[PDB]
RNA sequence: ACAGCCCCCCCGGCAGCAGCACUCGCCGAAUCCCGGGGCCGAGGGAGCGAGACCCGUCGCCGCGCUCUCCCCCCUCGGGGG
RNA sequence: GGAUGAACCGAACGCCGGGUUAAGGCGCCCGAUGCCGACGCUCAUCAGACCCCAGAAAAGGUGUUGGUUGAUAUAGACAGCA
RNA sequence: CCUCGGUUGGCCUCGGAUAGCCGGUCCCCCGCCGGGGUCCGGUGCGGAGUGCCCUUCGUCCUGGGAAACGGGGCGCGGCCGGAGAGGCGGCCGCCCCCUCGCCCGUCACGCACCGCACGUUCGUGGGGAACCUGGCGCUAAACCAUUCGUAGACGACCUGCU
């Protein structure tokens, strides 16, 4: 978690190296907020990246009223440039305080899952 | 749960039992019941015998053959004091009743599986130890079961394998044992987080 | 056959309560249900407290029937009960389980690392010991 | 990659002894077998998914045959565990024992 | 009267002045109840009975609850009560051992419903009193008498029966 | 006495105080703050004022600032006293 | 709610959602005690188990548990043996 | 294709006692293993079902530890154990693979589908018709009719027929 943006919605960036999530907007009721932090203070987050910048684009529909041939075009999302020069300098600055701390990459690269045995109102996260 | 549920039924009150059971397999779970024979009756044997003498007693004057259908092996008394506990005359029931297996002895589907037990049923717990009780299988042998003698011989069989399958499991946990003694420079490093976090004192 | 005993000065242990996870002091029996019991050195004021939430431990204290807490806090400090209570297994136990129950997640996976690690190693070392075994050949 | 959500049992509806109101359900949470334990559970959402025989859409994937009725759980019942659950449709009374899923969205934590 | 944890309540009362007695006399009386409003109902039931009051004619000055006066000690406590039976009206001479002396009505209370099926509305407190350790009479009050009481607890029942409900070992008693 | 217990003292002192060492109450003009879950959203022209004109951000109630002037603390005019 | 029931107990009724109760209940049927409930009493070879209510008396018991009154006893009771 | 849906890791087992249990080890007896007597431990069960095992992001450079007498074969052939409902489990010989998979690190990448549900398993699920593709194998009864009369209201039954 890095921080709440003017919508309320969290920006997240488990980095893009480790478990492929990119710099992403998420909302805090659907998330888990464990125990374990890292000191992300003293890194610069852009001044841009706001909830303008992460709003979804839309092609359709102008100039087209009545659908005989397929605007089906445009569907394959494009990362930006931008998004990737975003993305490479927030990682370039999070990576060596996950780093810092043993195995914390290992468990941002694993994935959260219930086990027969455990049950998450006994669980401490 | 998603799995079966194995109870033996060896020093267990036959109430008790059953309608731990009866609300299981209604909350859609499967139960086997196994060592019938071994369940325990509150009360005095000859009192527990005059009960079903009378269950016997009770039948269908004008067509015993359409009457109540007193079954005599462990297993199925067992069974229909938990029918008698379940709404059985319902879909629901019946499926209910369906999700339930009885057995008297372990058979083999169930003699290699561990066995639940269930200490809100137990004899030991629920009964005073001054209190008289009685064997459901020496009930059941005495009301007309035919297979007492023959389940204890095919019992005995499997604690004999029960036993050399033991000695077995204990010979390899102590040369577990000594395993861990003989590597412990390459595993202490992980014995520490493991005493760390609570596992393994 | 017995060995624990109601017994004046005999330390229990509280199963639970409202001072579940104490350590108290027996310094009377009333009635064969409850025990005047204090604990001056676990934060336990003398009070009534029944059998049933009682859990006997091996300490014994010397001091008479209800006398005051100056003597049961100086026949406790005196042959620290709070430290050998601590060196003890059931006490160690206790706090395995508490330890446990407070690991958080990333502590569960580093847990999970570990302790992959140590039983593939005790494993590779049984199946070694299994084959040094086997090699038995004498009429 | 995981269950992601706890396991619960469709026990019946809200009733006394003679009378049943089907607009609540009554759910079992497997490992919750308290009431001051089912704090934790108040308030998630929860699923009877189910199977049928035409296709239906499916969010984000191709039409098959999972359907699912949504619900959330409202309260506490009894106090050995159970909840009430509130569901956009009353529950068919075939799930009865079978499989509700909570689904922990709406965490608190 | 219904019960709970009875608590000990000095009532003090009188007749209400009128133009015989200026100052009529004051009556005080300890009575074991629930609670101050129950304290007040039994006391004028009782001062009705032995004096010509009632509660019309007369007032009550004082209900306060009377706080043992030693908690921390253990101790002995004889009752003398009167009952009605199903047959009858009986005196009795009861003893337990306890700290308080609303405990020990209570416990009392507790023991006669136990033992002769008495309703508290059937029973007349009229005498309770801390007794001396060789004052007792009751042998199952007499045998905690021991400066070296010892004894161990036999046969521990299993109480969390269904925490878990289903496992694979079976409880041990001995402990 | 080579432990202790009870009562009265010639009189107590300190801390705490219906105790955050869970022994035993009744309460709140002697009572306030914060948080969580559930169910619900019925109504639809509220303008004494400009003589309304973008869809009355309106009444009652509780507040803030300006039509006075000094300073103080952060930002680089803005914010907080 | 009392299994069941014109009259009992609670409560009187437009169609609904939420909350809470009454009388009555909370092993399973069957919602709810899956409380680490409290103290005792009781073993029945016809046990007992809740207004109306759906079955019992006089009289007994060296079964057990309380209680009342009286009596004997180291100037040696009681019971056994002589 | 048609239809039926459930489910969303596993536990592969002493016997049991409860006013007692569990584990380990030296001497005696009986087939090199078990049973006794010692002795040593544990017992609010830690050799613990309040437990154990497995643990799913995947790869690429890349070092250190574990191993290297190691794992994989819907790969072949052989053997053994299991009968209470064995519908299962285990062990060998040959061959073909990779040195990877386990832990801690280096290094970057993958649709990063722009906050969102039915995701994730068992599963190559169960059942039914049908097309193609190969190999290895089989060529039968029942009933009616007839007959019998040990049978019989009629059915049914007992029988005979190169
Ligand atoms: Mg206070
Ligand atoms: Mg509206
Ligand atoms: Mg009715
Ligand atoms: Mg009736
Ligand atoms: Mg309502
Ligand atoms: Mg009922
Ligand atoms: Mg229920």
């Amino acid at each position: 978690f890095l921080k709440q943006l003017a919508s309320g919605l969290l920006l997240v960036t488990g980095p893009l190296v480790l478990n492929r999530v990119p710099l992403r907007r998420t909302h805090q009721k659907f998330v888990i907020a464990t125990s374990t932090k890292i000191d992300i203070s003293n890194v610069k987050i852009p001044k841009h990246l706001t909830d303008a910048y992460f709003k979804k684009k839309k092609l359709r529909k102008p100039r087209h009223q009545e659908g005989e041939i397929f605007d089906t075009e445009k569907e394959k999302y494009e990362i930006t440039e931008q998004r990737k020069i975003d993305q490479k300098a927030v990682d370039s600055q999070i990576l060596p305080k996950i780093k810092a701390i043993p195995q914390l990459q290992g468990y941002l690269r694993s994935v959260f899952a219930l086990t027969n045995g455990i049950y998450p109102h006994k669980l401490v996260f | 749960e998603v799995q079966v549920l194995v109870l033996d039924g060896r020093g267990h009150l036959l109430g008790r039992l059953a309608a731990i059971v009866a609300k299981q397999v209604l909350l859609g779970r499967k139960v086997v019941v196994v060592r019938c024979e071994g369940i325990n009756i509150s009360g005095n044997f000859y009192r527990n015998k005059l009960k079903y003498l009378a269950f016997l007693r009770k039948r269908m004057n004008t067509n015993p053959s359409r009457g109540p259908y007193h079954f005599r092996a462990p297993s199925r008394i067992f069974w229909r004091t938990v029918r008698g506990m379940l709404p059985h005359k319902t879909k629901r029931g019946q499926a209910a009743l369906d999700r339930l297996k009885v057995f008297d002895g372990i058979p083999p589907p169930y003699d290699k599986k561990k066995r639940m037990v269930v200490p809100a049923a137990l004899k030991v717990v629920r009964l005073k130890p001054t209190r008289k009780f009685a064997y459901l299988g020496r009930l059941a042998h005495e009301v007309g079961w035919k297979y007492q003698a023959v389940t204890a011989t095919l019992e005995e069989k499997r604690k004999e394998k029960a036993k050399i399958h033991y000695r077995k499991k204990k010979q390899l946990m102590r040369l577990r044992k000594q395993a861990e003694k003989n590597v412990e420079k390459k595993i202490d490093k992980y014995t520490e987080v493991l005493k760390t976090h609570g596992l393994l004192v | 056959v017995f060995r624990r005993f109601v017994e004046v000065g005999r330390v229990a242990y509280v199963s639970f309560g409202p001072h579940a996870g104490k350590l108290v002091a027996i310094v009377d029996v009333i009635d064969q249900n409850r025990a005047l019991v204090d604990g001056p050195c676990t934060q336990v004021r003398r009070q009534a407290m029944p059998f049933k939430c009682m859990q006997l431990t091996d300490f014994i204290l010397k001091f008479p029937h209800s006398a005051h807490q100056k003597y049961v806090r100086q026949a406790w400090q005196k042959a620290d009960i709070n430290t050998k209570w601590a060196a003890t297994r059931w006490a160690k136990k206790i706090e395995a389980r508490e330890r446990k129950a407070k690991m958080t997640d990333f502590d569960r996976f580093k847990v999970m690392k570990a302790k992959k690690m140590r039983n593939r190693i005790i494993k590779n070392e049984v199946k070694k010991l299994q084959k040094a075994a086997l090699l038995k050949a004498s009429p | 990659s995981g269950r992601l959500w706890s396991k619960a049992i469709f026990a019946g509806y809200k009733r006394g002894l003679r009378n049943q109101r089907e607009h609540t359900a009554l759910l079992k949470i497997e490992g919750v077998y308290a009431r001051d334990e089912t704090e934790f559970y108040l308030g998630k959402r929860c699923a009877y998914v189910y199977k049928a025989k035409n296709n239906t859409v499916t969010p984000g994937g191709k039409p098959n045959k999972t359907r699912v009725i949504w619900g959330k759980v409202t309260r506490a019942h009894g106090n050995s565990g159970m909840v009430r659950a509130k569901f956009r449709s009353n529950l068919p009374a075939k799930a009865i024992g079978h499989r509700i899923r909570v689904m922990l969205y709406p965490s608190r934590i | 009267k219904a019960s709970g944890t009875l608590r000990e309540y000095k009532v003090v009362g009188r007749c209400l002045p009128t133009p015989k007695c200026h100052t009529p006399p004051l009556y005080r009386m300890r009575i074991f109840a629930p609670n101050h409003v129950v304290a007040k109902s039994r006391f004028w039931y009782f001062v009705s009975q032995l004096k010509k009051m009632k509660k019309s004619s007369g007032e009550i000055v004082y209900c306060g609850q009377v706080f043992e006066k030693s908690p921390l000690r253990v101790k002995n406590f004889g009752i003398w009560l009167r009952y009605d039976s199903r047959s009858g009206t009986h005196n009795m001479y009861r003893e337990y051992r306890d700290l308080t002396t609303a405990g020990a009505v209570t416990q009392c209370y507790r023991d006669m419903g136990a033992r002769h099926r008495a309703r508290a509305h059937s029973i007349q407190i009229m005498k309770v009193e801390e007794i001396a350790a060789s004052k007792c009479r009751r042998p199952a009050v007499k045998q905690f008498h021991d400066s070296k009481i010892k004894f161990p607890l036999p046969h521990r029942v299993l109480r969390r029966q269904h925490k878990p409900r289903f496992t694979t070992k079976r409880p041990n008693t001995f402990f």
